[PDB]
C-alpha cells in the first residue's frame, strides 16, 4: 500500500496540531494504524496506535495529551495533540500493519515519508 | 403469438382443462402470498433488515414476486379474460420474467461477495461491508437487470430491425436472446466457482488450529520437543512474535527472564522465544540463550504446522504485549490448549478470564516475573481443567465463522436449486439460438416453463428451513 502524510510544521510551545495520514490499499487497506516518532539522535518510538473505535494505545509520555482517531469513509488516521512541549519535537512517521487471520505470526508493515514537528519556545 | 399460449398440446381432454387452470391459480397465489409474507417479515423486523448479510433475501423474495404476480396476471388476460396481447405488452411480460431471473443471479453474486468478505477477511467485514454500501450495490444490480430486461422494449425486436427472430419467443431477436443467455451463463458459472472456492478455503482454513491434527499425548510431545531442542523435561514457556519496543514486550520478557535467573526455580523452567526484529533485541536474546541452557531462541521462519505443533506441546504462552488489538496468538494457543500468561491490555482482556489464563500488568517486568512464578507453582498440580477451559473459551469465539459458513452453504443450496429449476429452459433457449426446432421441443419447453414457478415456490421454503433468525422473526410477528 501507499501512505500520504500531512500536518507537520513549526509551532510555539503549548500550542496544538493535527496530522493526517491517508492509506491506499486494496481491501480496507491497513488493519492497524499507528504514529511513530523519532527525535534527533534517538531511536524510533511508537507514540500512538489504533485499530478501530476505542481500541487505541498511547505512550506513557503522551497519555492525556495526544488523541488518535480513524475515519473509514476515507480510510485515514488523524493524530491531534494539545499542550505541546519542546520535548515533542521530532520526525513523525505513519505506520500501517496488515495482519493475517489464519496465522497470527504473519504480518506486513508499511511506512510513510515522515514529517517534521518542531515545538519552539522562541519569543 | 400470445404469452403462455396453451392452444398447443390438444392431447388432454377439456375435462382436465379446469383442473390445470385451478392448479395454476393455486400455485401462483400461494407463491405470491408466501413471497409477500417473507417480505413483510423482513421489513417489519428491525434486526433482520439492518444486516447486510441477509439483504440478498430481501432481494430474492422481491424477484420471486416479480416472476409470480406477472404469471398470475398473465394467466388472467388469456383464459378468464380472452384479451389478446399486443407486441409491447407481451415484451413487457417477458421482460418481467427476464428481470426476475437476472435479479436472482445478481443477488446470488452480491451474496457470494459478502460471504467471501465475511469469512476470509473478517477483520475488514464490519468496515468494508456497510449497510449503505450494500443497499447501493443491490439497487445498482437491480437497475442493471431492469435495463437489460427493458432493452428489447426500446427497439431491440425483430420487427423494427427487420431480422430473423426466435420461434418460441415471437417478436424477439435471436441476437439479444444469445446475449442474455451468455451473460447469465457466465455470471452463474463465475458464482458457482466463487462459492466452491469460498467453501473449500473455509473448510481447509477454519478447522486448522485443532488437537485432532497431532499424534500422541501432551507429555510425550513436550518431551520429544525438548529432546529436539536438547533440553530436559520441565515447565515450558513459549513466546512468539515481534522483536521490537512498543508493540510487543519482548524486552519485558527478557528483563523478567533475567530477574528469574537469580532464583532457584529457574532450574525447573524452560523458555522458547520465537521471532525476528531489530538486531539489538536479537543479540540480547542470543546472549541469554548462550548464557542459560534452558533458554532457546528461534529467529528463522517457522511453518504454520510447526507453530501448531509448538502450541500443542508447550505448557504456557507468554504475551506481554503493550498494544494487542485482536490477540490472535492467544486464540490459537487456547484452541490448541495452552494456558496464556498475557498482559491485560487491548483485546487480551475480553478473551482471557481469571479461570482461563493469567493476566499481567503491561510494562512491568517484576509483575510478569511474579506471574510466571505463580504459573510455575500452579503447574505442580493437575492442569487439564485449565486446558479444557481454554479450549472452550477459544471455541466460543469461533461461532461467528461457523454461522457464516452455514449461511454460505445455504446460499450454495439456493444456487443449486436455481440451477436445477432454470437449466432445461436455458438449454432449450440455446437450442433455439443454435439451429432450429420441432414441435416436440416447443411442447417440452412449454411443459418445463413451470419450473420457474416451482423455484419461486421452493425458495421461501429454503429460507424458512435454513435461517433461524427468519423463523424467530416470524414467530415474533405471530
Ligand atoms: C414461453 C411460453 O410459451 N410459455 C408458455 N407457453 N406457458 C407458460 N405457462 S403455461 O403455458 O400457462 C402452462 C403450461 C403447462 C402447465 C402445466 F400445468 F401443464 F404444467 C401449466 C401452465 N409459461 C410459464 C412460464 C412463466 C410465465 C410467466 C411468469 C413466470 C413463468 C413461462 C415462461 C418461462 C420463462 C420465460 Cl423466459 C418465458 C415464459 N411460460
Amino acid at each position: 500500500v501507499q501512505l500520504q502524510e500531512s500536518g507537520g510544521g513549526l509551532v510555539q510551545a503549548g500550542g496544538s496540531l493535527r496530522l493526517s495520514c491517508a492509506a491506499s490499499g486494496t481491501i480496507f487497506g491497513p488493519d492497524v494504524m499507528g504514529w511513530y516518532r523519532q527525535a534527533p539522535g534517538k531511536e524510533r518510538e511508537l507514540v500512538a496506535g489504533i485499530s478501530n473505535g476505542a481500541n487505541t494505545y498511547y505512550a506513557d509520555s503522551v497519555k492525556g495529551r495526544f488523541t488518535i482517531s480513524r475515519d473509514n469513509a476515507k480510510n485515514t488516521v488523524y493524530l491531534q495533540m494539545n499542550s505541546l512541549k519542546p520535548e515533542d519535537t521530532a520526525v513523525y512517521y505513519c505506520a500501517a500493519e496488515v495482519l493475517d487471520y489464519t496465522f497470527a505470526y504473519l504480518y506486513h508493515a508499511y511506512w510513510g515519508q515522515g514529517t517534521q514537528v518542531t515545538v519552539s519556545s522562541h519569543h | 403469438e400470445n404469452f403462455m399460449d396453451i392452444e398447443c398440446f390438444m392431447v388432454l381432454n377439456p375435462s382436465q382443462q379446469l383442473a390445470i387452470a385451478v392448479l395454476s391459480l393455486t400455485l401462483g397465489t400461494f407463491t405470491v402470498l408466501e413471497n409477500l409474507l417473507v417480505l413483510c417479515v423482513i421489513l417489519h423486523s428491525r434486526s433482520l433488515r439492518c444486516r447486510p448479510s441477509y439483504h440478498f433475501i430481501g432481494s430474492l423474495a422481491v424477484a420471486d414476486l416479480l416472476g409470480s404476480v406477472i404469471f398470475v396476471y398473465s394467466f388472467i388476460d388469456f383464459h378468464v379474460f380472452h384479451r389478446k396481447d399486443s407486441r409491447n405488452v407481451f415484451l413487457f411480460k417477458l421482460g418481467g420474467v427476464t428481470a426476475s431471473f437476472t435479479a436472482k443471479v445478481g443477488s446470488l453474486f452480491l451474496a457470494a461477495i459478502d460471504r467471501y468478505i465475511s469469512i476470509h477477511r473478517p477483520l475488514a467485514y464490519k468496515r468494508i461491508v456497510t449497510r449503505p454500501k450494500a443497499v447501493v450495490a443491490f439497487c445498482l444490480m437491480w437497475t442493471i437487470a431492469i435495463v437489460i430486461a427493458v432493452l428489447p422494449l426500446l427497439g431491440w425486436n425483430c420487427e423494427k430491425l427487420q431480422s430473423v427472430c426466435s420461434d418460441i419467443f415471437p417478436h424477439i431477436d435471436k441476437t439479444y436472446l444469445m446475449f442474455w443467455i451468455g451473460v447469465v451463463s457466465v455470471l452463474l458459472l463465475f458464482i458457482v466457482y466463487a462459492y466452491m472456492y469460498i467453501l473449500w478455503k473455509a473448510g481447509i482454513d477454519c478447522s486448522f488450529w485443532n488437537e485432532s491434527y497431532l499424534t500422541g499425548s501432551r507429555d510425550e510431545r513436550k518431551k520429544s520437543l525438548l529432546s529436539k531442542f536438547g533440553m530436559d523435561e520441565g515447565v515450558t514457556f513459549m513466546f512468539i512474535g515481534r522483536f521490537d519496543r512498543g508493540q510487543k514486550g519482548v524486552d519485558v520478557l527478557l528483563k523478567a527472564i533475567e530477574i528469574l535467573s537469580s532464583k532457584k526455580e529457574f532450574q525447573e523452567m524452560r523458555f522458547i522465544i520465537i521471532g525476528k526484529g531489530d538486531p539489538e533485541l536479537e543479540g540480547w536474546a542470543r546472549s541469554l540463550e548462550e548464557k542459560h541452557g534452558n533458554v532457546k531462541v528461534i529467529t528463522e521462519m517457522l511453518s504454520r504446522e510447526f507453530v501448531r505443533e509448538l502450541y500443542g506441546s508447550v505448557d504456557f504462552v507468554i504475551i506481554p504485549s503493550y498494544f494487542e488489538p485482536f490477540g490472535l496468538v492467544a486464540l490459537e494457543a487456547m484452541c490448541l490448549g495452552a494456558i496464556p500468561i498475557a498482559s491485560a491490555v487491548g483485546g487480551l482482556r475480553d478473551i482471557i478470564t481469571n479461570e482461563t489464563g493469567i493476566l499481567v500488568k503491561a510494562g512491568d517486568p517484576g509483575e510478569l516475573a511474579n506471574a510466571i512464578l505463580k504459573a510455575l507453582e500452579l503447574s505442580r498440580s493437575d492442569l487439564s481443567k485449565f486446558r479444557e477451559n481454554c479450549k472452550k473459551r477459544a471455541m466460543s469465539f469461533s461461532d461467528q465463522a461457523r454461522m457464516d459458513i452455514e449461511l454460505a452453504k445455504t446460499l450454495v443450496l439456493i444456487l443449486v436449486v436455481l440451477i436445477i429449476c432454470w437449466g432445461p429452459l436455458l438449454a432449450i433457449m440455446v437450442y433455439d439460438v443454435f439451429g432450429k426446432m420441432n414441435k416436440l421441443i416447443k411442447t417440452v419447453f412449454a411443459f418445463c416453463s413451470m419450473l420457474c414457478l416451482l423455484n419461486s415456490t421452493v425458495n421461501p421454503i429454503i429460507y424458512a428451513l435454513r435461517s433461524k433468525d427468519l423463523r424467530h422473526a416470524f414467530r415474533s410477528m405471530f
